[PDB]
RNA sequence: CCCCACUAUGCUUAGCCCUAAACCUCAACAGUUAAAUCAACAAAACUGCUCGCCAGAACACUACGAGCCACAGCUUAAAACUCAAA
């Protein structure tokens, strides 16, 4: 005797109605544990809905400041002929050199937007850098 | 008619670990043959039918 | 040089002679390829008329006068009558969807004649006169 | 009528090949729809008839359309199967 | 000073990339079938490319390969369709070997 | 609280929206050269948006520019003018042998 | 039904006539996408508010009355007899 009636409450809610109602002789052997460390939300089945109208998903696009800068110079200098290794946790493209050097020269009091990114190619120019403008 | 043994236990416990396949003979042939084409990638007619 | 589809146009320099001719003066002969009948003129440049062929005049009747096989005895026909009168290269302008509009441009090949253009007249209505109603079959 | 002549729906012939040209200025016709244009012509289409099936045509290149780009989408797992056995 | 999930987010090489389109990066060929190669990037879908007809016994399982991509999820939302559909896999193009 | 969470902003990623090779320039009913590569060199039929890939406004000013030069005598009908026929193939149309 | 010829008519002008499967077969306005998504199908399901309209079938786009440049017309629109379905 038991309930296969799924999309009513959950697994639990029916296994606890029933061996109340003496339906089930012995609780099942996950029973006590669920108890004992339920899940965050109770398994309930429900329908997923659409939405319509003015309704709109509350997930939000993941910025940061420095994709400004990063938008930026993928315009004027394109992608680095160095090619991305995303296997290194710790791997440092072109990109977030220029970014770097370009947060350090804004910290030092520099504000106008158009002087910082060229006093930063210069920067890395005397370290070495290859940086051929697209156009 | 050699139909296999119980495939559980006295606490229910089923022997083979592909028992709720319902085919875990099968399953455990093909899974040891896929098992056996691994492996040689990792270290590289008329007779009969 | 390549080849150019396009007609060369009147007043421009072009290099193109057939028989020492201008592609201005090449005479035109003109098929009219009708749903129940074939009808060919050769005119010269100057809109001379030079030889007329249709399946009426080469004797089929009817039924008959719409076929590419009648079209083809309209085109030797109009042929044979244009080469007597020094006819050899001929520009094809041809109006109609009619079974004989193939068919017609090759008898005029059969009959001597070579072809350097051809020339779709099908006259189109931008917007005319009302055709009739559909038939009931 | 009043325009130039031999300048409109006119293809030259290569080295006699009259089939070639023929069959040209028959893909031309056809790409600028006039064949079909003539024909549809020959009788009146009633303008209930014409709205019917200018709106059947559009529907169906809409559908024909999308129904290429998905058959094209899903054949990028057309290759073999790289888990046989499994 | 325990990171957070939200600084390794911020300072992760797949997020300081940016947009993936016409980003060249290091992949590895972790399966091959036939002419297919199977090539993981450091993203959640592998790239399957062709053998390339010059040198194709170079590309062995573990050889490591310079691709360009075009997306890291091939996905598309068909007509009449509620959710995208999605061959489970990235779009890259193949340019050749890396060597040191 | 957390220097490192993502901030709202709009997208720096975004690329520009496309636009047809006429978008921003005046289209006059004098200018035939022009009007004259958005129709049939065999036909003188004007060219649907599918092929010439023009956007819905400048299909439109094409199209009324068109007919407009047609009719007050600067532009041929039933076919290109054939000076027009070495400019500069803008549309997506294939049509010889 | 097909072919040929041809007329009222389709056009213009000045008056009428006032009908349509005049149909997105979805009344106007405002709001919501969370509840149960919801007889079915159509075209996801609803809330507030207002006007119009409906109350078995058939008789009946009918009869009578009334109004109308309408006169073999239009609009509004019954009842009796009949049925257990429609
Ligand atoms: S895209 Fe701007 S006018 Fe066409
Ligand atoms: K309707
Ligand atoms: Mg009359
Ligand atoms: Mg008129
Ligand atoms: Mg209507
Ligand atoms: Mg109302
Ligand atoms: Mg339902
Ligand atoms: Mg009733
Ligand atoms: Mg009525
Ligand atoms: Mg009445
Ligand atoms: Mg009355």
């Amino acid at each position: 005797a038991g309930s296969r009636l799924e999309t009513v409450g959950s697994i639990f809610s029916r296994t606890r109605d029933l061996v109340r109602a003496g339906v089930l002789k012995e609780k099942p052997l996950w029973f006590d544990v669920y108890d004992a460390f339920p899940p965050l939300r109770e398994p309930v089945f429900q329908r997923p809905r659409v939405r319509y109208g003015k309704a709109k998903a509350p997930i939000q696009d993941i910025w940061y400041h420095e994709d400004r800068i990063r938008a930026k110079f993928y315009s004027v200098y394109g992608s680095g002929q160095r090619a991305f290794d995303l296997f290194n946790p710790n791997f440092k493209s072109t990109c977030q050199r220029f970014v770097e050097k370009y947060t350090e020269l804004q910290k030092l009091g520099e504000t106008d937007e158009e002087k910082l990114f060229v006093e930063t190619g210069k920067a890395l120019l005397a370290e070495g850098v290859i940086l051929r403008r697209v156009g | 008619p050699r139909q296999r043994a119980i495939q559980w236990g006295e606490d229910g416990r089923p022997f083979h670990y592909l028992f709720y396949t319902g085919k875990q003979s099968y399953y455990s042939l093909m899974h040891d043959v896929y098992g056996m084409l691994l492996n040689l990638e990792k270290h590289q007619v008329i007779g009969s039918r | 040089t390549k080849f150019s589809i396009y007609p060369p146009i009147p007043g421009e320099e072009s290099s193109l002679r057939w028989a020492g001719k201008k592609f201005e003066e090449i005479p035109i002969a003109h098929i009219k390829a009708s749903h129940n009948n074939t009808q060919i003129q050769v005119v010269s440049a100057s809109n001379e008329p030079l030889a007329f062929a249709s399946c009426g005049t080469e004797g089929f009747r009817n039924a008959k006068k719409g076929t590419g096989i009648a079209a083809q005895t309209a085109g030797i026909a109009a042929a044979a009558r244009a080469k007597q009168k020094g006819v050899i290269h001929i520009r094809v302008v041809v109006k109609g969807l009619g079974p004989g509009r193939l068919s017609a441009m090759h008898g005029l090949i059969m009959g001597g004649l070579e072809v350097i253009s051809i020339t779709d007249n099908t006259p189109i209505p931008h917007x005319g006169c009302r055709p009739r109603k559909a038939r009931k079959l | 009528a009043k325009h130039l002549k031999f300048i409109a729906r006119t293809v030259m012939v290569q080295e006699g090949n009259v089939e070639s040209a023929y069959r040209t200025l028959n893909r031309i016709l056809t790409m600028d729809g006039l064949i079909e244009d003539i024909k549809h012509r020959r009788y009146y289409e009633k303008p209930c008839r014409r709205r019917q099936r200018e709106s059947y045509e559009r529907c169906r290149r809409i559908y024909n359309m999308e129904m290429a780009r998905k058959i094209n989408f899903l054949m990028r797992k057309n290759r073999a199967d790289p888990w046989q056995g499994c | 000073n325990v990171e957070s999930f939200a600084s390794m987010l911020r300072h992760s090489p797949l997020t300081q990339m940016g947009p993936a389109k016409d980003k060249l990066v290091i992949g590895r060929i972790f399966h091959i079938v036939e002419n297919d190669l199977y090539i993981d990037f450091g993203g959640k879908f592998h790239c399957v490319c062709r053998r390339p007809e010059v040198d194709g016994e170079k590309y062995q399982k573990g050889t490591r390969v310079r691709l360009r991509l075009l997306d890291l999820e091939l996905t598309s939302r068909f007509l009449g369709a509620t959710t995208d559909t999605t061959v489970l896999e990235a779009n890259a193009v193949l340019l050749g070997i890396q060597e040191s | 609280s957390n220097e490192d969470l993502p901030i709202s902003m709009e997208n720096p990623y975004k690329e520009p929206l496309k636009k047809c090779i006429l978008c921003g320039k005046h289209v006059d009913y004098k200018n035939v050269q022009l009007l004259s590569q958005f129709v049939s060199p065999f036909t003188g039929c004007i060219y649907g948006r599918h092929i010439t890939g023009l956007c819905g406004k400048k299909q439109k000013e094409i199209t009324k520019a068109i007919k407009r030069a047609q009719i007050m005598g600067f532009m041929p009908v039933t076919y290109k003018d054939p000076a027009y026929l070495k400019d500069p193939k803008v549309c997506n149309i294939r049509y010889r042998e």
